[PDB]
């Protein structure tokens, strides 16, 4: 079937030959008809190459076409008498030569445009009444071509005007790959065709995609291959010389890929990576205690039968690293649906809003098997200031309700809180609806700063002897973001004043729990 | 609600 | 009545016939001599499946009327202005017509108004205050009875809210006739499935141990709707029975057909097909009561004793048609799984459960309405049951302020002390966890009692507890036993599984230390 031209189609083609013409190939005498076909889909899919080759592979007379709405007249009764015309040969035919009378073949072109006031309803039930009327007509065929279906009207896609009902849409990659192989066997026959160029490359690369598309894509890398031997500037030339010997390389396809066409469909964006820049370091035995910790609470929710819901609650100081843990933790969960609900997302929001986005992020959660959510700010969720105090109580009591339902039966959910204000929540009553907590400190101890430090790797020895003169014989209190603010910061200077400015702002942030 | 305001026409002629 | 297909309302129908079609049978002539009219329309609530517009057809019917025209009301408005009166007034214009050609000699005419409440409300009295439709109402009002007389129309109202409807469509002049469409009783259901059984029976499809009294029996809170339902789910499960047996076996077809006859396709489709709407639930007690009820000591047989005893006096008691219980206990203890056992032990016909995990985001006026609409469908029943849970999570309460809502509030307290109509009964249990709260907000006279939920206290009933449970071994067991002995404990049941549940996850060796361990970073005294 790629004979005619067209690729990813073949399987349309055979519903095609097996509901239209299985009775007119059908011996007669088992016999002793369809009469209507509609074809639609997204523009340049092939449709018109389909009513074409239709009219061609049946031997019977040459099929008339309309093009678009040429019956209308500005005169009374003309539009009428232009349908009229067409059906003389069929009537004549089927009056005079009976059974054995040759098919006839209609094809109707944007036929939305005069099926949907005195013109128009006048025309649809004269074309009505001529398909199917009191004289019942067994050699005729009509079709039409839409790519608005859903302004038709009703009354023509009943049974015996309208049968044949089919759809064309975008083809998959096999498709894909026939429409290129007939785009390109004629550059191959001729040896016009690089050799380092891989049709699987293209195919794979050209998502979503139409034929059109393709062929365009197709011109385009002829294009520029073709300018090569072309010069402007004063005047038009064609080179010849050079022009005689043209060969179409992977780069002139890869560039009219980048600018000339374009797949025309939307793009996904995602953030999850954004929440750990800087990667995991290991400074220090915490870490791997609250990832141990993480690895029981996600075993004990994975082999639960009647725990199938889990809370958990990270609490640290500011600066401290809360959200990148709670992501790893999801991350090596390895959970199927895994989703992060940050208060980024929602600037400028009022109550129901948030309210009905953390609904609809559960809702979404509730539908897998086994599901992790984790929440990170809760303070910045449920806006809070120390004066007054002020806070949004919706949020709470949505919180608070969300946090003991349980999921249809035999799932399983995991949630995580990440926040940096205990006490606050511990007033609001909320602490209680977690089943457990854990502890995300700071850097206590001048041994550990220094490993920091080492495993970063910005000091080299001569300073880091200093630093350690400095800060081993006593006890700091700061976290691992402003660490990385303040390296950057005393960065800047010139090498002679850097340890310095970098001891003195330490010595600026020092403080004691 | 409010009813929806009132509006105008255009017209189209016809010969024979 | 049950011979045009209509069973249990034979007195709505005889009451209906006297005062409103007397005088259209009645002979020509004396009705002239006396000079009165005829009515010009009535009114029909009720609960929806019931029967009204069935009973609106035939009405249509006996009276050699021409077709009816059926209207629905939200569809008739428009947002273009005289687009609404527009579909109004098209309804009386062959009636019009009519008379204006023949005069007295002419047809009957019928209109059939459904949801008619959705396009007839109070008109707003205050300026400035005038409510969205009330172009409507007024072009209604003087279609129906107007300076110009009809003589030869019935317009028929169908709603299940008549008390939205505006005053002046109801004065004797217009739609004068009210009437009642309940829920069947035993005799009105046999009578249905007489009339819905009578193919069948003609047929020879039925079996010889087919007793449709027990089935009438078995159906408590079903409307006309849910048997027709049943019947037919029967029927499709018979010849699904019929095509597994043949599918299966070279069975001569005979005694396939023979098999035909259905005795236990009711008793199935019962069970896993039909779900009444005024009945009760059991896919919700799997929800509340996940892991069952043990007994660990006394006071669960004390609470559950205290719940027959007040089932028994809603039941049985005539000066006291309404009751109220709360239960109250610290947090974890367990009164969401006894409320509902006792719920479901009192084997009423109507049981339902309002909880706030069905109204996350709702406003406060939302909440007030779905409370109103549980308590309303309970009233329709004759034995009714309804289940206040977290009564602290329906009120936003926060200890910060404090804050919550009062609307809900006022709402609860008016609806703790409404009775249904005469005749009929209700208990209502509400389940909270801060009692000096509702203390405070002056709640806690509204109830009739109140029973308290208590936690484990003793070792030996926390062994007990482990014992039911059956998770720890005999030296485990003695280990535990020898090191809590001491009655000294404080602890619910519900964090008693958590804390199992969080013990087993470790290495078959460090068990017992990591339970005992979790125990003690418990409470252990109020
Ligand atoms: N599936 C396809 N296979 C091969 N060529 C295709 C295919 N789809 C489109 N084309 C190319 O597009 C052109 C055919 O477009 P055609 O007129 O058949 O589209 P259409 O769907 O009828 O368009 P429209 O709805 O915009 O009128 C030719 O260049 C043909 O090479
Ligand atoms: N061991 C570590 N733990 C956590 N974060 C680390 C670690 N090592 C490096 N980082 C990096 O430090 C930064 C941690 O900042 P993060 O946003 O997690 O802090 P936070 O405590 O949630 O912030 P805040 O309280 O200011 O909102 C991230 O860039 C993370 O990649
Ligand atoms: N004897 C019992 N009494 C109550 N619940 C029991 C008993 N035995 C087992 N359970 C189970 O314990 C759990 C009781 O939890 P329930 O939801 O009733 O607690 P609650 O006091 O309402 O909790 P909270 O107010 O803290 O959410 C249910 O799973 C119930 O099946
Ligand atoms: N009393 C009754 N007897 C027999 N069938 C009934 C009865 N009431 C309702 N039904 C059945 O229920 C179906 C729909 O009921 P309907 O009259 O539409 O309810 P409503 O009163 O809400 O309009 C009908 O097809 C009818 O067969």
């Amino acid at each position: 079937f790629e004979k005619m031209g067209i690729g990813g189609l073949d399987k349309e083609f055979s519903d095609i030959f097996r509901r239209a013409f299985a009775s007119r190939v059908f011996p007669p005498e088992i016999v002793e008809h369809v009469k209507g076909i509609l074809l639609y889909g997204p523009p340049g899919c092939g449709k018109t190459l389909l009513a074409r080759q239709i009219g061609k592979m049946l031997n019977a007379r040459e099929p008339k076409v309309v093009n678009g709405p040429e019956i209308l007249n500005k005169y009374v009764g003309e539009s009428e008498a232009n349908i009229r015309k067409l059906f003389a040969d069929a009537e004549e035919e089927q009056r005079r030569l009976g059974a054995n009378s040759g098919l006839h073949i209609i094809i109707f072109d944007e036929i939305d445009a005069i099926c949907k006031t005195g013109v128009h309803d006048t025309v649809v039930n004269q074309l009505l009444s001529k398909i199917d009327g009191v004289e019942q007509l067994n050699n005729i065929l009509v079709i039409g071509m839409t790519n608005r279906p859903d302004l038709i009207d009703e009354a023509l896609l009943r049974p015996g005007r309208l049968e044949v009902k089919m759809e064309i849409g975008l083809p998959d990659e096999k498709g894909r790959l026939q429409i290129l192989h007939i785009h390109t066997a004629r550059m191959r026959g001729h040896q016009l065709l690089s050799a380092d160029v891989d049709i699987k490359e293209l195919a794979v690369e050209t998502k979503n995609f139409s034929g059109a598309e393709l062929e365009g894509l197709v011109r385009a890398a002829q294009s520029t291959a073709m300018n090569r031997h072309i010069k402007a500037s004063t005047k038009v030339e064609v080179d010849m010389e050079k022009a005689e010997s043209l060969q179409v390389t992977r780069g002139d396809f890869l560039a009219s890929l980048e600018n000339d066409i374009k797949p025309a469909f939307g793009t996904n964006q995602e953030d999850y990576a954004s929440y750990i820049m800087n990667g995991i370091i290991k400074w220090g035995d915490p870490v791997t205690r609250v990832l141990d910790d993480g690895e029981l609470l996600v075993q004990q929710t994975k082999n639960s039968d009647r725990t199938p819901l889990v809370s958990v609650l990270l609490e640290g100081p500011p600066h401290s690293g809360k959200t990148a843990l709670a992501a790893k933790i999801a991350e090596e969960s390895n959970f199927p649906f895994i989703k992060i609900c940050s208060p980024d997302k929602m600037i400028g929001f009022s109550e129901t809003a948030k309210c009905q986005a953390m609904k609809k992020i559960f809702d979404d959660a509730y539908k897998s098997q086994l599901s992790c959510v984790v929440v990170d700010d809760i303070e910045r969720l449920l806006d809070y200031v120390p004066i007054g105090p002020r806070f949004s109580n919706l949020v709470l009591q949505a919180l608070l309700v969300l946090l003991k339902k349980a999921p249809p039966q035999g799932r399983k959910l995991l949630i995580i809180g990440t926040t940096s204000r205990k006490d606050v929540l511990q007033e609001m009553e909320m602490l209680n609806a977690f089943s457990t907590t854990i502890h995300v400190p700071n850097i206590a101890t001048g041994e550990q700063l220094l490993e920091a430090l080492e495993l970063l790797g910005n000091f080299k020895d001569k300073e880091r002897t200093t630093i350690a003169q400095q800060v081993k014989g006593k006890k700091v209190w700061i976290g691992i973001k402003k660490l990385l603010m303040l390296i950057e910061m005393s960065l800047q200077m010139d090498p002679e004043y850097r340890v310095r400015k970098f001891l003195a702002l330490l010595r600026e942030e020092g403080a004691s729990p | 609600m409010a009813e929806d305001a009132d509006m105008r026409n255009e017209l189209e002629e016809m010969q024979r």
